């Protein structure tokens, strides 16, 4: 399925 | 055979304001488009986008759209610490995009995993070949990648992109196979068109194919002409094949010795063309 | 910050043939920022009903946009692709070759 991101920029 | 791959690429835009940003997803599995979310649809959702996906069932398009939903809200949070990073105003609309996937061989081994961004047009921060280490493109993107590393966050992407991208991507290569597991050779010829007294141009066309690699040549007896050649981008038919030409400038009297050449997965041998009516 | 200015290619699905049913493409990539308007004309007039692909990009990064729509070429129509991006300071119009 679709990747969600993890930790954020 | 061959390759294949699954890709999705991903655009979230803001827009100054109170709009939020307009988030996009498509998914190709090789040169086939098969799913989108826009963030603009008045009920958004993961859609299917090739009849091959009506397939799947309720469950699937709402765990993507779950998916998708929270990635949504990851590039709302990263596109306000972007702007800030770069120090931006709130005026102006800024991009990020990312892309992810899986390239696998015709054993199925994994080939190559991606996982990489770029903001307002130009590379921000990429994972490695290695699915490890982390390329930075300018100072901003280093405090992200100082992040990523500390956080260990590669672990989570290699755990996906070995795995769980492959095992998709098998899948829907099965429930697509009638259009993704077939091969469309071009449909080729040659036109002539006057030029001068003197001179005419030869182009050679290749329509209606699939995949969208091709190599399309001119020769004179076994002499390359390509960077004597004009040529196009091969092109979307929108049927989902593709097209693309190559033309070159001839003496009038000697048009016929050139020959040209058509390499594609469809042709087990090179298709040799020329102006023969 | 990258700006990227279109390239354009307008074309047929199909060989052309006066009078017969037909797809009217204009391919428009290498672009960035996304933002973009396109419209597809007829004897200079904008056609009703054109439809594009979802917006995807290419390894650069730069954005690509299928626009298209049914059409039945004659000897006497012209058609073209108007395109409108920040990185052009007026539309640029690019007519259809059949031959090309």
């Amino acid at each position: 399925l679709y990747l969600v991101c993890g930790e954020r920029v | 055979m061959g390759p294949h791959s699954l890709r999705y690429f991903v655009t979230a835009v803001s827009r100054p304001g109170l709009g939020e940003p307009r988030f996009i997803a498509v998914g190709y599995v090789d040169d086939t488009q098969f799913v989108r979310f826009d963030s603009d649809a008045d009920n958004p959702r993961f859609e299917p986008r090739a009849p091959w996906m009506e397939q799947e069932g309720p469950e699937y398009w709402e765990e993507q759209t779950q998916r998708a939903k929270s990635d949504e809200q990851w590039f709302r949070v990263s596109l306000r610490t972007a702007q800030r990073y770069y120090n931006q105003s709130k005026g102006g609309s800024h991009t990020f995009q990312r892309m992810f996937g899986c390239d696998v061989g015709s054993d199925w081994r994994l080939l190559r995993g991606y996982h990489q961004f770029a903001y307002d047009g130009r590379d921000y921060i990429a994972l490695n070949e290695d699915l490890k280490t982390w390329t930075a493109a300018d100072t901003a993107a280093l405090i992200t990648r100082r992040k990523w590393e500390q956080a260990g966050d590669a672990e989570y992407y290699r755990a996906y992109l070995e795995g769980e991208c492959v095992e998709w991507l098998r899948r829907y290569l099965e429930l697509g196979n009638e259009t993704l597991l077939r091969t469309d050779s071009p449909k080729a010829h040659v036109t002539y068109h006057p030029r001068s007294q003197v001179d005419v141009t030869l182009r050679c066309w290749a329509l209606g194919f699939y995949p969208a690699d091709i190599t399309l040549t001119w020769q004179l007896n076994g002499e390359d002409l390509t960077q004597d050649m004009e040529l196009v981008e091969t092109r979307p038919a929108g049927d989902g094949t593709f097209q693309k030409w190559a033309a070159v400038v001839v003496p009038l009297g000697k048009e016929q010795n050139y020959t040209c050449h058509v390499h594609h997965k469809g042709l087990p041998e090179p298709l040799t063309l020329r102006w023969k009516p | 910050m990258i700006q990227r200015t279109p390239k354009i290619q307008v074309y047929s699905r199909h060989p052309a043939e006066n009078g017969k049913s037909n797809f009217l493409n204009c391919y428009v990539s290498g672009f960035h920022p996304s933002d973009i308007e396109v419209d597809l004309l007829k004897n200079g007039e904008r056609i009703e009903k054109v439809e594009h692909s979802d917006l995807s990009f290419s390894k650069d990064w730069s954005f690509y946009l299928l626009y298209y729509t049914e059409f039945t070429p004659t000897e006497k129509d012209e058609y073209a692709c108007r395109v409108n991006h920040v990185t052009l300071s007026q539309p640029k119009i690019v007519k259809w070759d059949r031959d090309m």
